[PDB]
C-alpha cells in the first residue's frame, strides 16, 4: 500500500514526528526554512546531550 | 503414531504394511463382487451389475480394452479409469511397435511400476481398487488378480468385491471339474452365476441386470448382456 | 433411630461399662472381636446403637435406619415410547438386539449360550433424546425404568452414600426386569489424581462399594444396568474391565426424516396452521439434537406473538431455525 | 551392607578410590585435622543402575559399618511451608547423632537438575530443595561424619554449582570392566553357587565383552534353568554354554 | 516500586471480589469521597471493567521525564547535602538521559558514597557526573 | 444470558431488569466458590438453589462461570475433580428448577464452549443478549441524559459529539463527563465546553484502544 | 510445499482464505454504484483524518480501464493493481483480435477468471 | 510429515492482512528512522544513522 | 491441515468428501430424462430485489443440443464448463459429429480429480478438486435422451431422473412415482415446478427459477421466463383443487 | 518376569491363571492410578504393595501397564516428570535388596517394551523376558474352539476356513465374535450356530471387510 504525503516519517518513532510536523508545515518554506525545521523535529525525538 | 504411516508413502512398518494398504484393501470390498474362473481354453468374468440409485439405470462396469484383454473392477472408479486409460495406450504402442499382443503378466508388471512412482511422492498417492484381467493369448487362458498392494498371482479362480469368501470355496471345490473341461463355454459360465450367488447372502440377484464377459480360443470378447445371461442362471 | 456417631459424655464405669461406639476420625472405638451378647444394649444415653459403619456389635436398636436413603425417580411402563426417538434409529437398534430380546425370550439366549450384554455404556450428548430412547424401550417390555441421580448419591455424611447404593441395588432384585438408569458416573467419580489431594475419601467409598454390589450378586440376565458419561476417558480400571460393561453405545442424532416427524408431534400443544408442511423446516435446519427441536417450537410462538397473528405461519417456523442454531454456537 | 567391598571384586579400582576417600575421613578424621585440610565433603556415583553402581554404594558402608540411609529425593517433595526444609535438616543432624553414616541420595534431578531453563512452571519446588542443600554445604554447617553421595544416571545434568569442589570434591566413573575385571567378577560369582570338577570358567569369560556384575548374575541363574531342566542339584558346563550365549545374544 | 507484572487469575479472581463491594456502594449507600488508587502501566492481562465508571473514574497519565525535571528533583534533594561550590546542576542532570524520581534519589546517595569513601563531606560535579553514568547501567539491567 | 463486559452492558441491563419487575437481585460471584478444596462448591451450589425457592421472585445473577463453570476433557493428568463435580452439582439443580415467572436465571460468561450443553438446555435458555455499542439515535439519548445534569456552555451540542464518535460504549460517554468536569474544575469554572467534553473522549479512548490495525490500507 | 493446501473444503464447506478476504473488504473503504438508465453514478468514499496529504498523489477511488469502461473497489491497494493491469491487458487484446471496441461483460469474465483460478490451484494464494 | 513442516503463515489472518507482513511492520519500527518533507523550493531528507 | 495423500479408512481422501458436502449446499437443480424430452428446472435465486434476472447462470449451454445445471458453487462450475465446451468443439472439428453425452461427462470427470503435485500420465497440481456437482443431459443421435451426473470427485452415474440440492429429499422421491417411459412435453414442465414448490419453504415464482429443455424438434432451448409464469398461476388453480 | 507384546491376547489371564495355579495373591496395581500430581504419593503407594505382599506370601504383584511410569528420561527436563520416574525406580531398588527369596513374585506388561537397562536385566529383579507375539491361524482356531464349546451347535460349524480369513486377531476380538454369531442366529430363528454365523461376523466390519453397491451402477 502506497500513499503520498506532504511529510512523513517512517521507522521508529512516526507519531512524535508526524505530530509536530503537520503542525509548523508551510507551503511559503524554502529549503533552508525546511532544515531548520527538520533539525528542530530531530532533536525532539532524540534525547541528548548533544547530536553530532 | 495414525500420522506417521497415513499420507506417507515413504515410510514401512517392521511388517511392511502401512495403513494406506489396509484401506485400499477395504475399499475394494465396497465395490459390487465379481468372479473369475477359467479354464485352459477360456476365461470368464460373472459380474453383479446393481444400482445405487433408485433412479439411477444400468451402464457397463466391464470394459473390453482390446481385441484380447480386458478387465472388470471391484473397488474405486475413478483410481480403476486412469489406469485403464494407460492400458490402452499399452496395449496400441505394444502392437504399433512391436506387433507383441500382451500375456497378463507382462501388463501386470508395468501396473505395479505406476502405482509404486506414485507411493514416492507425497503429491501422488496409491490407489483403492482391485482389478480381474481375463485375456486369451498362445499360453492359453489367464485370469490374473491385481492388486494396489503389487501382489500379482494368475489364478484358476478367485473373487474381489464384497463377500469373496462365499465364492472361493465353492470355486476350489469345482476346480478340479471346470479345469479339465476344454472347448465347452456354457458349464464354465453357468458355474460363475452359481459362484456370486453363494457370494450374495442377503443382496438381490438380477435376471437382466448380470452381465457376463468371456474371452478364449473360441471366443472373441463379448459381453453377454440383457436376455443373453438367461440360460446361464 | 439415626445415629452416624453416638458420643455418651462420659457415662463411668469400671471392666467396661462405657460401651460407646464413635464412629468419627477423631476417636476410634471399637469393640470387636466377635460376640458381646446383650438383650438390647450398648449403653445408655439416648444413643444405644452401632453408628454408619460398624465396629463389630451386631445392631441393637435401629441406628441405621435414616429418613432419605432413597430419592431417586423410579418411573415403571414410562410415558415416553415416543418423543424425540425419532433418527436415533442405530441406537434404538442395540437397545432391541441388547435388551428388548432377551426379556422378550430368555429362554432363547439361555439356549445359544450367550449373554445379552451385562452393562451398556452410553455416552454422546445426554438427555437430549438419550433417556427418552431408554424409556422408550423399556416401555415396550414393560420394564421398570429406574432413573439414578449421580449427584444425589453426593451426601456430606459417613457412608451415608454406602447406604443408598446397597438399597438401590436391592430394588433391583426385588423388582427385577429392569433398568437402572445413572446419568453421571463422575459425579461419584472415575479414575483422578485427587485422591491424595486430600478430600475425597467420600467419594472413594461410594465408588468401591457400587463395583462390590453389580458384579458381586447382581444377576444381570434381566436386571440391566445403564451407565452414562460425560468424559468417555475417565473411567476407572475396575469400571472399564469386560464383565461389567460390555456394550459401548453411541448417541445418535435425529436425521432429516426424523426431525419432521418430532416437529409434528411437539406443535400438537402449539396452536398452528395444520396446511403447512414440517419437512419444509427440517431442510433449512442443520444437524441437531432433539433439545434443539423443541427450542424452535417455544420459539415460533413467540415470533407469532411478535409478527402480530394468533396462529404460525411457516415463516415463523423458518426465523426460529435461523434464531436458535446461530445462538447455540457449540 | 547387604555385601563386603572385597566379595564384589572385578570392579576394584573404583573399590580402591572409593575406599580412600570415604572410608579414611570416617575412621580417621584426625589425618586430615592434623596436616589442615578439610576432610572430603561428597562424592558422586554415575553411570546407569545396576552395572555394579548399587553394589559400590552398598558395600562401602559396610566395611565402616555406616548405616546406609537411602533417601527418595521426590519425598522431600512436600507441599506445605518448611516441610522440604524440616526433612533435609532432619537427614543431616540424625547423619551427626548416629554416625558415621552415608545418607545416600538417589537421583538428583527430582530435586536438584538443570531443568527446563530454570523458570516458573513448578519449577521453584525443585529451586527450593537445591538451594537447601547448596546453602548448608557452603556455609558454617558442614559435612564432617555426615557424607553425603549423589546419584545420577549421568553427572552432565547437574548443576555446574554441584560441580564446585565444596560440594563434590570426588567424582567417580562406572564404566564397563575389563576382561581381566570380568574374569575376576566371574570366578567370585560362580565360587559361592555349587558347581561340577568339569566347570569351565576359562569358556565363560572368553565368550563375555562388556558384562557388568548383573549380566555375571544372569548367567548363572539361566544355566540354574536348564540345570532343574536336566534333572540335577549344581550346575555343569552343559547348562553354562548355552546360558552364557543366550544372556549375549540379548545385548550387544 | 510494587511491580509484580500483572497475573490472568490470581489477581484477577481478587479485583472481581473487590469489584463486588464497589458495586454495592454505588447503591444504596452511595458512598463516595472514600477511595481506592490502583497503578498499573500493563492492562493486556488486567480487566477492563475496573477502569470503567463506577469503581475508577479518571484515567490519568504519568508524565515522561525531561532534562529541565531531572535539574529540579536533583536541586531539592542536594540541599540538605553539602556541596563543592560552583558546582552546575543543570549540567549533571542533562548528563541523565531517561531517568525517572527514584534514580535521581541514587544519583545524590552514590556521589555522596564517592565523596565518603575519599573521605570528604563536600562532592564536586565531578563525582555527581560519574554516579549518573552508574545510574543510567541500572536501568539498562534486565 | 448477557454477554460483553460488566459495568456498561451485563451488570446494567440485569439491575434495571430486577427494579423495573420488583424482584431480589442476588449477584453471585461464581470463581469465589473456586475455592481450592475437593468438596465444598458442591455445598455451596445448594444453598443458592435453597435460598432461591424460599425468597421467590428472583432474578439469579451468577457471575463469570469460568473457573467452576469448566468441564475439561480428562480429570488424569493435571485434571482436577472438583472444578468439574461442582460445575455438575450446579447444573442439574439448574435443571431441577423450572418456572413461568417465579425466578428467571441472567448469566455472565464470554466462552460459552466451557459450559455443557446441558446447562444451555435448549428449552430452557432461548434468549441470547449481546452487548454491542449503540446506535446514533441511542447514543442521543445516552448523551441528552447526562447533559440535564451538567451546567455547560450553549456552544455545546449533542449533534456536534455525535459526529467524531466511531461507537462506543455509554461507559466511554460516562468517564468523558467526569474528565470534562475535572478540567472545567482545574480552570475554576463550572462551564464545561464543547472543547473540554472533545478532550476528555479522545484520552480515554486512546486509554482503551491499546491495540491497533491499520483498516483502510 | 506451497503447491497444495492453501485452499480446501472443511466438512463445514467454508474455504479459509475466502472467508478472511471478505472480512478486508468490510473494514475498507465504501464504494456504491447507482445506475439511471442513461448514466451511472459511482459514489466513492475516501477516508482520513490525517490533513497532510493531497488527492493528486493518494491514488484516486475511480480508475479508468477505457474511456467507456471505469473500475472501483474495495478492499486492499496492492491487490487491486493487480487485477487492474489484467483488464487493460484485456480491453486491448480484445480490440485488437474481434476488431470491436470493448463489450463490457468480457472484461468482467476475464478478471474474475484470475480469483477463481488462484484458489483452486494452488501456487499462489 | 515434510508437509506438515510448512509455516502455513503467508495466508491471511482474520485481521484483513497476513501475518508475516503484519510482524514485519514491527522490525521496521525498531530500526532506523527516516523522515520525508516536501518544499515548495525542495524535497529534504533525514536519517539518523544507527550506530 | 490435511494431506493429498492422506485417506479415510474406505480409500477415500478428506478434500474429496468434503467438497461432496457444500454441493449439497447450493441450490436445487432436478432433471427428469423421458424418451420425449429431458425437462431441466433450477432455482436461479434473486439474492436481493435489486439483484437483475439473467446475470446469474444456472442453466448453461455446452452445445446446442446438450445443456447442463450446477449445484454449489458457481464460479467452481465455470473451470468444469469451460472444459466440456472445449471437448464438444474440438471432437466436433475431428469427427464432423455430436459428441455422446457419456464422452463429454467422462472428458471432464477425468480433470475433475487430479490434486497434489502428483503425476502418472495425468497433470495433477490443483490444491483442491471441484465443489461443484453437474447434471448433464443431452441428446445424441444413437441413444437419443440421456441423464448423466457428474460428481467432481472422478465418478459419474446413469441416471433416468436426478434432483440435487437441499430439497433432494422431497424431490427424488417424488420423480420416482412421477417417472414414465414418455409422457408430453408441456405435461412434464407444469409437473417439475409442481415438484419444486413442494420442497421450497417459500412462493415459487420465475424471478428465482428458471427453466430449460432439450428437444430433437430444435435442440437447446431454454424455455423462459414469461411463458413459465403463466403455467405457475395453472399451478395456483390445480394444487388448491386436489386439497 | 517381565511380559510385552499386546495386550489383550490374554497376558491379563494368564497372570491369574499362574496365580491360582500357584496359590498365590493377585495384587492388580494400574500404572496411571499411581501417577499422582501431588508430591512423592506413588512412591508410597509402590512401597506399600511390596510389605503387603510379604505379610500375604506367596504373591504375584500384577503391574497393568508399565508404559505410563515407564518414562523416567536422560535430559535436565526430569523436574517436571519425577513422579513417574520414582515409582520405576522404587520397584527396582527393593526388588534388588534381597535374592535367595521367590515369595514375593512380580509381574509387568507392557504394550511394548521402550527402555532396556541393566537395572532391567538382573537376578532378583526383571531377568526373565516372555514375550508374546500376535497369535498364529492355527491359534485362531483353538481360541474359537473354546468360545463355541460353550456355545450349543449344530456339528456344522467348520473351524479353519474362519481362522484363515482373520488377521492378527487377539483372544479379546475373537470372544465378542462368537456372542456376534449368537445374535445372528437369533435372528436367523437357530438357537444354535453353525459356520455361516461366524462368517458373517466377519463380513462386519473389522477393516478388511465390507459390503456394499457404492461405486459401481
Amino acid at each position: 500500500n502506497y500513499t503520498g504525503w506532504k511529510a512523513i516519517s517512517v521507522g521508529a518513532n512516526t507519531s512524535a514526528a508526524q505530530t509536530l510536523l503537520q503542525m509548523d508545515y508551510k507551503d511559503d518554506m524554502k529549503v533552508d526554512d525546511a532544515i531548520e525545521l527538520a533539525l528542530k523535529t530531530l532533536s525532539k525525538t532524540t534525547d541528548s546531550s548533544a547530536l553530532t | 503414531f495414525r500420522n506417521n504411516y497415513d499420507g506417507d508413502t515413504v515410510t514401512f512398518s517392521p511388517t511392511g504394511r502401512l495403513f494406506q494398504v489396509e484401506y485400499a484393501l477395504e475399499a475394494i470390498k465396497q465395490g459390487s463382487v465379481t468372479v473369475g474362473l477359467r479354464s485352459n481354453t477360456h476365461a470368464v468374468l460373472v459380474a453383479l451389475k446393481r444400482n445405487a440409485d433408485e433412479l439411477s439405470s444400468y451402464q457397463k462396469k466391464i470394459i473390453k480394452c482390446d481385441e484380447h484383454m480386458g478387465l472388470s473392477l471391484a473397488g474405486l472408479a475413478p483410481d480403476a479409469r486412469v489406469l485403464s486409460n494407460y492400458l490402452r495406450q499399452q496395449c496400441n504402442y505394444s502392437s504399433l511397435v512391436f506387433n507383441r499382443k500382451l500375456a497378463v503378466e507382462r501388463a501386470g508388471h508395468l501396473l505395479c511400476d505406476k502405482a509404486q512412482k506414485n507411493t514416492q511422492s507425497y503429491g501422488g498417492r496409491p490407489y483403492g481398487v482391485g482389478l480381474l484381467i481375463i485375456g486369451y493369448d498362445k499360453s492359453g487362458a489367464h485370469l490374473l488378480e491385481f492388486q494396489p498392494s503389487g501382489n500379482v498371482t494368475e489364478l484358476y479362480g478367485t473373487a474381489i468385491g464384497a463377500r469373496s469368501q462365499g465364492a472361493k470355496t465353492y470355486l476350489e471345490r469345482t476346480l478340479d471339474t471346470f479345469i479339465k473341461i476344454d472347448g465347452n463355454p456354457d458349464e464354465l459360465i453357468k458355474a460363475g452365476v452359481e459362484a456370486i450367488s453363494q457370494s450374495l447372502r442377503d443382496e438381490s440377484l438380477t435376471v437382466d441386470n448380470l452381465s457376463i464377459a468371456i474371452v478364449g480360443k473360441d471366443t472373441p470378447f463379448t459381453i453377454y448382456d440383457g436376455e443373453a445371461v438367461a440360460k446361464y442362471i | 433411630h439415626p445415629l452416624q456417631v453416638a458420643r455418651c459424655t462420659k457415662i463411668i464405669k469400671g471392666e467396661d461399662a462405657k460401651y460407646v461406639i464413635n464412629l468419627k476420625q477423631i476417636a476410634k472405638f471399637v469393640v470387636g472381636l466377635g460376640e458381646r451378647v446383650s438383650p438390647t444394649d450398648i449403653e445408655e444415653g439416648m444413643r444405644v446403637g452401632v453408628d454408619r459403619s460398624k465396629y463389630n456389635i451386631e445392631l441393637p436398636l435401629p441406628p441405621r435406619i435414616d429418613p432419605s436413603v432413597t430419592m431417586m425417580t423410579v418411573e415403571e411402563k414410562p410415558d415416553v415410547t415416543y418423543s424425540d426417538v425419532g433418527g436415533c434409529k442405530d441406537q434404538i437398534e442395540k437397545l432391541r438386539e441388547v435388551v428388548e430380546l432377551p426379556l422378550l425370550s430368555p429362554e432363547r439366549f439361555a439356549t445359544l449360550g450367550i449373554d445379552p450384554p451385562k452393562g451398556i455404556l452410553l455416552y454422546g450428548p445426554p438427555g437430549t433424546g438419550k433417556t427418552l430412547c431408554a424409556r422408550a424401550v423399556a416401555n415396550r417390555t414393560d420394564a421398570t425404568f429406574i432413573r439414578v441421580i449421580g449427584s444425589e448419591l453426593v451426601q456430606k455424611y459417613v457412608g451415608e452414600g454406602a447406604r443408598m447404593v446397597r438399597e438401590l441395588f436391592e430394588m433391583a432384585r426385588t423388582k427385577k426386569a429392569c433398568i437402572i438408569f445413572f446419568d453421571e458416573i463422575d459425579a461419584v467419580g472415575g479414575a483422578r489424581f485427587d485422591d491424595g489431594a486430600g478430600g475425597d475419601n467420600e467419594v472413594q467409598r461410594t465408588m468401591l462399594e457400587l463395583i462390590t454390589q453389580l458384579d458381586g450378586f447382581d444377576p444381570r440376565g434381566n436386571i440391566k444396568v445403564m451407565f452414562a458419561t460425560n468424559r468417555p476417558n475417565t473411567l476407572d480400571p475396575a469400571l472399564l474391565r469386560p464383565g461389567r460393561i460390555d456394550r459401548k453405545v453411541e448417541f445418535s442424532l435425529p436425521d432429516l426424516e426424523g426431525r419432521a416427524n418430532i416437529f409434528r408431534i411437539h406443535s400438537k400443544s402449539m396452536s398452528v396452521e395444520r396446511g403447512i408442511r414440517w419437512e419444509l423446516i427440517s431442510r433449512l435446519c442443520p444437524n441437531s439434537t432433539g433439545a434443539e427441536l423443541r427450542s424452535v417450537c417455544t420459539e415460533a410462538g413467540m415470533f407469532a406473538i411478535r409478527a402480530r397473528r394468533k396462529v404460525a405461519t411457516e415463516k415463523d417456523f423458518l426465523k426460529a431455525v435461523d434464531k436458535v442454531i446461530s445462538g447455540y454456537k457449540k | 551392607g547387604e555385601i563386603t567391598f572385597d566379595g564384589i571384586g572385578g570392579l576394584t579400582e573404583q573399590i580402591r578410590e572409593l575406599r580412600e576417600v570415604i572410608e579414611l575421613p570416617l575412621k580417621n578424621p584426625e589425618i586430615f585435622q592434623r596436616v589442615g585440610i578439610k576432610p572430603p565433603k561428597g562424592v558422586l556415583l554415575y553411570g546407569p543402575p545396576g552395572t555394579g553402581k548399587t553394589l559400590l554404594a552398598k558395600a562401602v558402608a559396610a566395611t565402616i559399618g555406616a548405616n546406609f540411609i537411602f533417601s527418595p529425593a521426590s519425598g522431600i517433595v512436600d507441599k506445605y511451608i518448611g516441610e522440604s526444609a524440616r526433612i533435609i535438616r532432619e537427614m543431616f543432624a540424625y547423619a551427626k547423632e548416629h554416625e558415621p553414616c552415608i545418607i545416600f541420595m538417589d537421583e538428583v534431578d527430582a530435586i536438584g537438575g538443570r531443568r527446563f531453563s530454570e523458570g516458573t512452571s513448578a519449577d521453584r519446588e525443585i529451586q527450593r530443595t537445591l538451594m537447601e542443600l547448596l546453602t548448608q554445604m557452603d556455609g558454617f554447617d558442614n559435612l564432617g561424619q555426615t557424607k553425603i553421595i549423589m546419584a545420577t544416571n549421568r553427572p552432565d545434568t547437574l548443576d555446574p554449582a554441584l560441580l564446585r569442589p565444596g560440594r563434590l570434591d570426588r567424582k567417580v566413573e562406572i564404566p564397563l570392566p575389563n576382561e581381566a575385571g570380568r574374569l575376576e567378577i566371574f570366578k567370585i560369582h560362580t565360587a559361592k553357587v555349587k558347581k561340577t570338577g568339569e566347570f569351565d570358567f576359562e569358556a565363560a569369560v572368553k565368550m563375555s565383552d562388556g558384562f557388568n556384575g548383573a549380566d555375571i548374575r544372569n548367567c548363572a541363574t539361566e544355566a540354574g534353568f536348564f540345570a532343574i531342566r536336566d534333572d540335577r542339584d549344581h550346575i555343569n558346563p552343559d547348562d553354562l554354554m548355552k546360558a552364557v550365549r543366550k544372556v549375549a545374544e540379548v545385548k550387544k | 516500586s510494587t511491580r509484580v507484572e500483572g497475573s490472568g487469575g490470581g489477581d484477577s479472581e481478587v479485583q472481581r471480589t473487590m469489584l463486588e463491594l464497589l458495586n454495592q456502594l454505588d447503591g444504596f449507600e452511595t458512598s463516595k469521597n472514600i477511595k481506592i488508587i490502583m497503578a498499573t502501566n500493563r492492562l493486556d492481562i488486567l480487566d477492563p471493567a475496573l477502569l470503567r465508571p463506577g469503581r475508577i473514574d479518571r484515567k490519568i497519565e504519568f508524565p515522561p521525564p525531561s532534562v529541565a525535571a531531572r535539574a529540579e528533583i536533583l536541586r531539592i534533594h542536594s540541599r540538605k547535602m553539602n556541596l563543592t561550590r560552583g558546582i552546575n546542576l543543570r549540567k549533571v542532570a542533562e548528563k541523565m538521559n531517561g531517568c525517572s524520581g527514584a534514580d535521581v534519589k541514587g544519583v545524590c546517595t552514590e556521589a555522596g558514597m564517592y565523596a565518603l569513601r575519599e573521605r570528604r563531606i563536600h562532592v564536586t560535579q565531578e563525582d555527581f557526573e560519574l554516579a549518573v553514568g552508574k545510574v543510567m547501567n541500572k536501568n539498562q539491567e534486565t | 444470558i448477557l454477554y460483553g463486559a460488566p459495568g456498561t452492558g451485563k451488570t446494567l441491563l440485569a439491575k434495571a431488569v430486577a427494579n423495573q419487575t420488583s424482584a431480589t437481585f442476588l449477584r453471585i460471584v461464581g470463581s469465589e466458590l473456586i475455592q481450592k478444596y475437593l468438596g465444598d462448591g458442591p455445598r455451596l451450589c445448594r444453598q443458592i438453589f435453597k435460598v432461591a425457592g424460599e425468597n421467590a421472585p428472583s432474578i439469579v445473577f451468577i457471575d463469570e462461570i469460568d473457573a467452576i463453570g469448566t468441564k475439561r476433557y480428562d480429570s488424569n493428568s493435571g485434571g482436577e475433580r472438583e472444578i468439574q463435580r461442582t460445575m455438575l452439582e450446579l447444573l442439574n439443580q439448574l435443571d431441577g428448577f423450572d418456572d413461568r415467572g417465579d425466578v428467571k436465571v441472567i448469566m455472565a460468561t464470554n466462552k460459552i464452549e466451557t459450559l455443557d450443553p446441558a446447562l444451555i438446555r435448549p428449552g430452557r435458555i432461548d434468549r441470547k443478549i449481546l452487548f454491542e455499542n449503540p446506535d446514533l439515535s441511542t447514543k442521543k439519548k445516552i448523551l441528552g441524559i447526562h447533559t440535564s445534569k451538567m451546567n455547560l456552555s450553549e456552544d455545546v451540542n449533542l449533534e456536534t459529539l455525535v459526529t467524531t464518535k466511531d461507537d462506543l460504549s455509554g461507559a466511554d460517554i460516562q468517564a468523558m463527563c467526569t474528565e470534562a468536569g475535572l478540567l472545567a474544575l482545574r480552570e475554576r469554572r463550572m462551564q464545561v465546553t464543547a472543547e473540554d467534553f472533545k478532550q476528555a473522549k479522545e484520552r480515554v479512548m486512546k486509554n482503551k484502544v491499546e491495540e491497533n490495525l491499520e483498516g483502510l490500507y | 510445499g506451497y503447491d497444495r493446501a492453501l485452499s480446501i473444503f472443511s466438512p463445514d464447506g467454508h474455504i479459509f482464505q475466502v472467508e478472511y478476504a471478505l472480512e478486508a473488504v468490510k473494514r475498507g473503504t465504501c464504494a456504491v454504484g447507482v445506475k439511471g438508465k442513461n448514466c451511472v453514478v459511482l459514489g466513492c468514499e475516501r477516508r482520513s483524518t490525517l490533513k497532510l496529504q493531497d488527492t493528486r498523489i493518494t491514488p484516486s477511488k475511480v480508475s479508468k480501464i477505457d474511456s467507456h469502461v471505469v473500475l472501483s473497489f474495495s478492499g486492499l491497494n496492492a491487490d487491486s493493481r493487480i487485477l487492474i493491469e489484467k483488464a487493460r491487458v484485456e480491453a486491448q487484446s480484445h480490440r485488437l483480435t474481434l476488431e470491436d471496441p470493448v463489450t463490457v461483460e468480457y472484461l468482467t469474465r476475464y478478471v474474475a477468471g484470475v480469483q477463481q483460478r488462484y484458489t483452486q490451484s494452488g501456487g499462489v494464494r | 510429515g515434510s508437509r506438515r513442516y510448512d509455516s502455513r503463515t503467508t495466508i491471511f489472518s482474520p485481521e484483513g492482512r497476513l501475518y508475516q507482513v503484519e510482524y514485519a511492520l514491527e522490525s521496521i519500527s525498531h530500526a532506523g528512522t527516516a523522515i520525508g518533507i516536501m518544499a515548495s523550493d525542495g524535497i529534504v531528507l533525514a536519517a539518523e544513522r544507527k550506530v | 491441515d490435511r494431506g493429498v495423500s492422506t485417506f479415510s479408512p474406505e480409500g477415500r481422501l478428506f478434500q474429496v468428501e468434503y467438497s461432496l458436502e457444500a454441493i449439497k449446499l447450493g441450490s436445487t437443480a432436478i432433471g427428469i430424462a423421458t424418451k420425449e424430452g429431458v425437462v431441466l428446472g433450477v432455482e436461479k435465486r434473486a439474492t436481493s430485489p435489486l439483484l437483475e434476472s439473467d446475470s446469474i447462470e444456472k442453466i448453461v449451454e455446452i452445445d446446442r443440443h446438450i445443456g447442463c445445471a450446477m449445484s454449489g458453487l458457481t464460479a467452481d462450475a465455470r473451470s468444469m464448463i469451460e472444459h466440456a465446451r472445449t471437448a464438444a468443439v474440438t471432437h466436433n472439428l475431428y469427427y464432423d459429429e455430436d459428441i455422446n453425452v457419456e464422452s463429454l461427462t467422462q472428458s471432464v470427470c477425468d480433470l475433475a480429480l487430479r490434486f497434489g503435485e502428483g503425476a502418472s500420465g495425468e497433470e495433477r497440481l490443483m490444491s483442491r478438486p471441484f465443489g461443484v456437482a453437474l447434471l448433464i443431459a443431452g441428446h445424441d443421435a444413437d441413444d437419443g435422451y440421456q441423464l448423466f451426473h457428474a460428481e467432481p470427485s472422478g465418478t459419474f452415474y446413469r441416471y433416468n431422473a436426478k434432483a440435487i440440492g437441499s430439497g433432494s429429499e422431497g424431490a427424488q422421491a417424488e420423480l420416482l412415482n412421477e417417472w414414465h417411459s414418455s409422457l408430453t412435453l408441456k405435461e412434464a414442465e407444469l409437473l417439475v415446478l409442481k415438484i419444486l414448490k413442494q420442497v421450497m419453504e417459500e412462493k415459487l415464482d420465475e424471478n428465482n427459477a428458471q427453466l430449460s429443455c432439450i428437444t430433437k424438434q430444435d435442440g437447446f432451448k431454454i424455455y423462459d421466463n414469461e411463458k413459465t409464469a403463466e403455467l405457475i398461476k395453472e399451478l395456483k388453480e390445480k394444487e388448491a383443487a386436489e386439497s | 518376569a517381565l511380559m510385552y507384546g499386546p495386550p489383550g491376547t490374554g497376558k491379563t489371564l494368564l497372570a491369574r491363571a499362574c496365580a491360582a495355579q500357584t496359590n498365590a495373591t493377585f495384587l492388580k496395581l494400574a500404572a496411571p492410578q499411581l501417577v499422582q500430581m501431588y508430591i512423592g504419593e506413588g512412591a508410597k503407594l509402590v512401597r506399600d504393595a511390596f510389605a503387603l505382599a510379604k505379610e500375604k506370601a506367596p504373591t504375584i504383584i500384577f503391574i497393568d501397564e508399565l508404559d505410563a511410569i515407564g518414562t523416567k528420561r536422560f535430559d535436565s527436563e526430569k523436574s517436571g516428570d519425577r513422579e513417574v520416574q520414582r515409582t520405576m525406580l522404587e520397584l527396582l531398588n527393593q526388588l534388588d535388596g534381597f535374592s535367595s527369596d521367590d515369595r514375593v513374585k512380580v509381574l509387568a506388561a507392557t504394550n511394548r517394551v521402550d527402555v532396556l537397562d541393566p537395572a532391567l536385566l538382573r537376578s532378583g529383579r526383571l531377568d526373565r523376558k516372555i514375550e508374546f507375539p500376535l497369535p498364529s491361524e492355527d491359534s485362531r482356531a483353538q481360541i474359537l474352539q473354546i468360545h463355541s464349546r460353550k456355545m450349543t451347535t449344530d456339528d456344522d460349524i467348520n473351524w479353519q476356513e474362519l481362522a484363515r480369513s482373520t488377521d492378527e486377531f487377539n483372544g479379546a476380538q475373537l470372544k465378542a465374535v462368537t456372542v456376534e454369531a449368537g445374535m445372528i442366529a437369533l435372528r436367523n430363528g437357530q438357537s444354535s450356530v453353525k459356520h455361516e454365523d461366524f462368517v458373517e461376523g466377519i463380513s462386519e466390519v473389522q477393516a478388511r471387510k465390507s459390503k456394499s453397491v457404492s461405486f459401481y451402477a
